[PDB]
RNA sequence: CGAAGAGUGCAAGAGCAAAAGAUAGCUUGACAGUGUUCUUCCCAACGAGGAACGCUGACGCGAAAGCGUGGUCUAGCGAAC
RNA sequence: UGGAGCUUUACUGCAGGCUGUCGCUGAG
RNA sequence: GGCGCCCAAAAUGAUCGGGACUCAAAUCCACCACCGAGACCUGUCCGUACCACUCAUACUGGUAAUCGAGUAGAUUGGCGCUCUAAUUGGAUGGAAGUAGGGGUGAAAACUCCUAUGGACCGAUUAGUGACGAAAAUCCUGGCCAUAGUAGCAGCGAUAGU
RNA sequence: CUGUGUACCAGGAGGGGAACAACCCAGAGAUAGGUUAAGGUCCCCAAGUGUGGAUUAAGUGUAAUCCUCUGAAGGUGGUCU
RNA sequence: UAUGCCAGCUGGUGGAUUGCUCGGCUCAGGCGCUGAUGAAGGACGUGCCAAGCUGCGAUAAGCCAUGGGGAGCCGCACGGAGGCGAAGAACCAUGGAUUUCCGAAUGAGAAUCUCUAACAAUUGCUUCGCGCAAUGAGGAACCCCGAGAACUGAAACAUCUCAGUAUCGGGAGGAACAGAAAACGCAAUGUGAUGUCGUUAGUAACCGCGAGUGAACGCGAUACAGCCCAAACCGAAGCCCUCACGGGCAAUGUGGUGUCAGGGCUACCUCUCAUCAGCCGACCGUCUCGACGAAGUCUCUUGGAACAGAGCGUGAUACAGGGUGACAACCCCGUACUCGAGACCAGUACGACGUGCGGUAGUGCCAGAGUAGCGGGGGUUGGAUAUCCCUCGCGAAUAACGCAGGCAUCGACUGCGAAGGCUAAACACAACCUGAGACCGAUAGUGAACAAGUAGUGUGAACGAACGCUGCAAAGUACCCUCAGAAGGGAGGCGAAAUAGAGCAUGAAAUCAGUUGGCGAUCGAGCGACAGGGCAUACAAGGUCCCUCGACGAAUGACCGACGCGCGAGCGUCCAGUAAGACUCACGGGAAGCCGAUGUUCUGUCGUACGUUUUGAAAAACGAGCCAGGGAGUGUGUCUGCAUGGCAAGUCUAACCGGAGUAUCCGGGGAGGCACAGGGAAACCGACAUGGCCGCAGGGCUUGCCCGAGGGCCGCCGUCUUCAAG
């Protein structure tokens, strides 16, 4: 009802103006009208949901995952890491893991902990998305998949992004959809992944 | 770029003279207002036809012909093997809610079976038989006189 | 325009092939292949059981089905197989995709396109 | 003597002479079913209506071929409920 | 194939009046 | 037969566009030389279509005497604005915005310099739209000419010095 | 006013026609040189005060087309052939 | 050169723009009644100074208690004076006190006051006394019961449609209503209270059979829960008030029994664990609130300020968000982890007390009347003969009977007992709490970021704006001069900046003052485009341009001379496709307002805006004074194409369920839809996995000859109509 509140009526035609709803003698409710109402306005009504087959879903799951054992593809996609051999596996002992530093010193190991070096430098956005709560953004880095529960370790790691192997999506494996995420499985993790 | 991406400028956006895009009369009525008389062209002509009878007095068999129990013999491992032996009603689906289950003569029937359902046309028998197959009704197919 | 990388890689290869080597069947189904979705074949086995002959590669400009039977041993070349056509196939023959046999042979010899 | 100026129900234009006219006799095809094609609506979609032309049925007249799907042709017509 | 006011033996209806009938409603 | 003459009167100022022209600067019959378009010819470039090569609609080469105007309308590529994501950058050694000025692009537009400003701002890709104005006696706000103009006289109460 | 066929205006630039939707040339990417078209060459205004010859004295005329440019019936020892 | 034109500069005006957000908008979760014990609302008061707002009520921005909290405080609101606080104030939670008048407003009256003990009025009980109680009115919508349009669609219009919508009357709650079959009728050897959600389905049905309208059963889910009377047989064995005494009620029936697994009675069998009444009474989970809570404020540089750059270092079950003199995990709040409290779930679940389930035989003892049903007239509905309801009239049976199963009657069959009643949960809404956001960002977003339902308009119903931004810190301008002067001005002071000095960040255009450049008092009007001159120009972001000569040289293309024609103007042949020929380049010389470019002006060519209406617009057809900002293809459902993508004789899940990183996402769910066979009104019947010939692409071959998917022309097949045929 945004503009419609008024009883303004237009004179039509008589007083050398044009036929526009007035009250009071200000004009009112039509869309040309200062505190008129918005002719197509975004509306409550509308459906912002997208309808994805089952089967090109889980397509999407696989490739993604499929995308994780390519070292090319993983440095193309931006990550900082030294080694050859991805995604990187680790012993199942890795989900025992407490202390966050515990897992920097491993990645480190690891020489993996340079896209956290990537990730630890936040971005201010330029717009009002600041207004709103969206000051920030910063680049994503490794993808943790255990089985047993999210580390909660490793998860406040620049960057870093936890999942489990029976839920982890297309969204975890490829942020916003670019492919080839720099990931790091546990062992009985990389086994469950197998049958997704 | 869509259409409709490019209209800003045109002024008309493709409706023609700015006289045309108003209310219902540039479509001639409402709906399907003028169906027998301006608009009347291409429209079911107005009528009354036939007849419906109850619903729940209605029978839906279920059918299948030949040529799909044929094409799938052996793939049908889990349905008899004998000098094959199939009962359609354990083939047809949607066989449950529906009345009877028929055997339709459509295609070719290139091996001997031994079909059993509610109901064959006579093509479906003349084929089941002419490769030295046979037709059984099951009880309910005994509803044939 | 296509979406699929693959299915552009391979519109790419058989262009490749019809021109170097003495292909024509190649870019004659790359042709196709070019042309709209609904335009693609979408073949099932009693055709190419219909129409083929041992000894002579079917070419599918498309995806096969796998709605009724094939008994001949031959070799079908296809965009793509649905999971049953491509088990009914090498049951009795043999199914390749169109970047193998562009691999085998890249001249189209003996090759029969099916739709 | 006389190709047609007569006649042929009615406008007009057209058709017709061992006839499509006249007379006589006989007869009910002014029939049933179902189509093709054209027309209505040049070209170019549109209904009812119309016409020409088939197939089937049953008949009339004729020696028979054949003629008769109304009056020689173009007006005399009407949707759904 | 706009609006309104008015008219009438325009079309269609609605009040109102008259009239029959049933109930109220009974005994010889 | 050729040219002309009479027939032959209209309203603010006459006319072959005007000046003006008489062996013509008129008319007719022939002729001579010139001026004059975006047409036609010619050089280079652009777009478009088609060809060759090619993954390419990227380069490169080739063909167009038989391509190049356009209202309504159909089709296609591209510019710009908001916010989201991914990738990746700039800013107190001065961001955005604004003013004046330089460069690019057919163009939508992009970009730099100087001043101002004093804190935020982009690019690529995929999205998202309350996404582009010269117009509607369009709306709201602000502002100029009108103009130092009209009114500050008129009434039975002329009011003052 | 109402048909028909066609090219044009509408939706067609540019050159000419004094101006001037549809008359003449002309159908047009940018830029450049050149040559023409229609139409012009006394001046205004690019090019002739061109050539051979005739007629006209009315300023006839210097007005293709045209709502737009009038000139008729009737007459003429005006003048030329 | 005056008056003046165009552009710029300096300063105004103005408040666009950029940046910022104390407000909105939308979604989600939670929670949910108030009032005669006088509510909600309103009036009027109330502060040291007090107008507005907020709070409060003569105890009046407050009083008391318990807990929390803590060295400060006295609201918005940054003043002055004064006061309070370690007797622990402020502040917060809970509980209590006070609580003027009008207001349902209730002693009578009244524009918020007055007049002489008051439940006014209507009721129930009744000690028949207002003694004890009830109703009244409010609430954002939701909900139930009644009354009920028209514009509109049908391209007119009356039925129909809009629509049982808007609106009106009455009423309840935290949710309402519905609900334990006189059901269903996939007809059955079947289901088994009711909502709701998905579907069934735009199906059945309706309908100037036009436009349009439009279910259900069932299925998949959500949540689940069944009971109580009347009567029979008993017959005061009973209930209410009161401490009691005592009173009231009740044979016109209180109380027991019983309630279709029919019951009762008589006679037996067995048994309790059903039900019903009542006691105790949560876990967990969800919402909100609260406690605790790691690690740099190190160096150098820049800066007014370091959160910046560079260097060194640290936490993290905490790298959400905010604050802080600029980009902060480590400076402050907080955030992760862990814990506590209240509320809701819920007086529920469980547990427990009492009660007693059920079964056999006999028994025509009982089982809801203006009903069932029929007719007259209407309304409503998909309800068509077959919806539901109102009104007038008529009107039955008694379980050995009656109703239903989509026309009526009779029989059979199956289902079920109407004319009495109650009933948790799952579902609606959004006042209130909290959270969230590809929403808006001060002409937007609410009408309202401000004084917002404010100021203001109307007799009234009702209507209704606009107003955001100093600075890091008020350091918010002392002293001096001027002046009629707490004005204004000058000078000065602060600060990085006063061109940050009060609607005080930035500061566009229109436009105004002054001023610079060009033009300018003999001259002509779509204001320009293109080309060429004058005059003008700090740097930067452009660096070219002119003249000799020379090279290259397309189309085109000569003078002169010689010869030969024509009455003549002039032409022909040769010289010659030569000289010349746009552009481009090289040598040599030159320009620095010099070349481009920008401003203005002059010259030449073309030129009567723009948008619209129109056959025809400069138009004496329409629109606008100018500028900035605002200002028009959007959503849902269905249908039909198309491009891309997945899967394919199949394909997709919907509601919903589980998990979790908790609106995303992972798994599950195939109910149902469309496709897999059609034709026929219906009954009913039921098809080419290829038989022939052409032949494109492509393949093969010994280079016209074969194979030829798709395609084309036929055959034949199913069905409808059919004496056949067509
Ligand atoms: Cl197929
Ligand atoms: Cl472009
Ligand atoms: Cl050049
Ligand atoms: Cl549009
Ligand atoms: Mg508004
Ligand atoms: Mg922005
Ligand atoms: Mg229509
Ligand atoms: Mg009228
Ligand atoms: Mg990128
Ligand atoms: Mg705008
Ligand atoms: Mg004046
Ligand atoms: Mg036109
Ligand atoms: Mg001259
Ligand atoms: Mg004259
Ligand atoms: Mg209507
Ligand atoms: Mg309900
Ligand atoms: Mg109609
Ligand atoms: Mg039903
Ligand atoms: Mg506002
Ligand atoms: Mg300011
Ligand atoms: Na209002
Ligand atoms: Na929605
Ligand atoms: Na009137
Ligand atoms: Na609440
Ligand atoms: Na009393
Ligand atoms: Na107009
Ligand atoms: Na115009
Ligand atoms: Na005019
Ligand atoms: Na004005
Ligand atoms: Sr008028
Ligand atoms: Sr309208
Ligand atoms: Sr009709
Ligand atoms: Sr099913
Ligand atoms: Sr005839
Ligand atoms: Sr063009
Ligand atoms: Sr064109
Ligand atoms: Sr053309
Ligand atoms: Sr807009
Ligand atoms: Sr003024
Ligand atoms: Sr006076
Ligand atoms: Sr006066
Ligand atoms: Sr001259
Ligand atoms: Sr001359
Ligand atoms: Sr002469
Ligand atoms: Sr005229
Ligand atoms: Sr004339
Ligand atoms: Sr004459
Ligand atoms: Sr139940
Ligand atoms: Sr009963
Ligand atoms: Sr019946
Ligand atoms: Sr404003
Ligand atoms: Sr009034
Ligand atoms: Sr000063
Ligand atoms: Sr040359
Ligand atoms: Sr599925
Ligand atoms: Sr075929």
């Amino acid at each position: 009802y945004a503009g419609l509140r008024t009883p303004a009526e237009s004179f039509g035609s008589g007083r050398g103006q044009a036929h526009v709803p007035k009250l009071d003698g200000r004009a009112r409710r039509v869309p040309q009208a200062v505190k008129g109402r918005s002719a197509h306005p975004p509306k409550t009504e509308k459906d912002r949901s997208l309808d994805l087959n089952d089967k090109e879903r889980q397509l999407a799951v696989r490739s993604a995952l499929a995308a994780t054992a390519d070292a090319d593809l993983v440095a193309d996609r931006g990550h900082e890491f030294d080694r050859d051999e991805v995604p990187v596996v680790v012993s199942d002992d890795f989900e025992d893991l407490v202390k966050t530093q515990e897992v920097v010193s491993l990645l480190e190991a690891l020489d993996v902990h340079a896209d956290i070096d990537r990730a630890d430098e936040t971005k201010i956005k330029a717009g009002q998305g600041s207004a709103r709560g969206r000051k920030y953004r910063r680049p994503a880095s490794i993808l943790f998949v255990t089985s047993d529960e999210p580390s909660t370790a490793a998860r406040n790691l620049a960057g870093a992004d936890v999942a489990t192997a029976s839920e982890v999506n297309t969204e975890d494996l490829a942020p916003g959809g670019a492919p080839g995420r720099l990931t790091v499985f546990t062992e009985s993790a990389l086994a469950e992944v197998a049958e997704r | 770029t869509s259409k409709k991406k490019r209209q800003r400028g045109s002024r008309t956006h493709g409706g023609g003279s700015h006289k045309n895009r108003r209310g219902a009369g540039h479509r001639g009525g409402r709906g399907d207002a003028g169906r027998d008389k301006h608009e009347f062209h291409n429209h079911e002509p107005l009528g009354k036809s036939g007849f419906k009878r109850p619903q729940k007095v209605q029978e839906e068999a279920a059918t299948i012909d030949v040529r799909e129990i044929d094409e799938n013999v052996t793939l049908l491992a889990a349905d008899d093997v004998a000098e094959f032996r199939v009962d359609v009603r354990d083939v047809v689906e949607e066989a449950d809610d529906a009345d009877y289950v028929k055997v339709l003569g459509a295609g070719q029937v290139r091996h001997e079976l031994t079909l059993i359902a509610d109901d064959f046309s006579e093509g479906a028998r003349e084929k089941v038989e002419g490769a030295g197959g046979s037709v059984e009704l099951t009880d309910l197919g005994e509803e044939r006189q | 325009s296509k979406t699929n990388p693959r299915l552009s890689s391979l519109i790419a290869d058989l262009k490749s092939a019809a021109r170097s080597s003495g292909g024509a069947v190649w870019g004659d189904v790359a042709e196709r292949l070019e042309k709209p979705r609904r335009t693609h074949a979408e073949v099932n086995l009693g055709r190419i059981e219909r129409y083929a002959q041992e000894d002579e590669t079917v070419v599918v400009p498309g995806k096969v089905l796998g709605s009724g039977v094939l008994q001949k041993d031959v070799t079908v070349a296809a965009v793509d197989f649905s999971g049953t056509a491509e088990t009914k196939i090498d049951q009795v023959g043999e199914a390749v995709s169109l970047e193998q046999a562009i691999e085998n042979n890249p001249e189209g010899s003996h090759v029969r396109v099916i739709r």
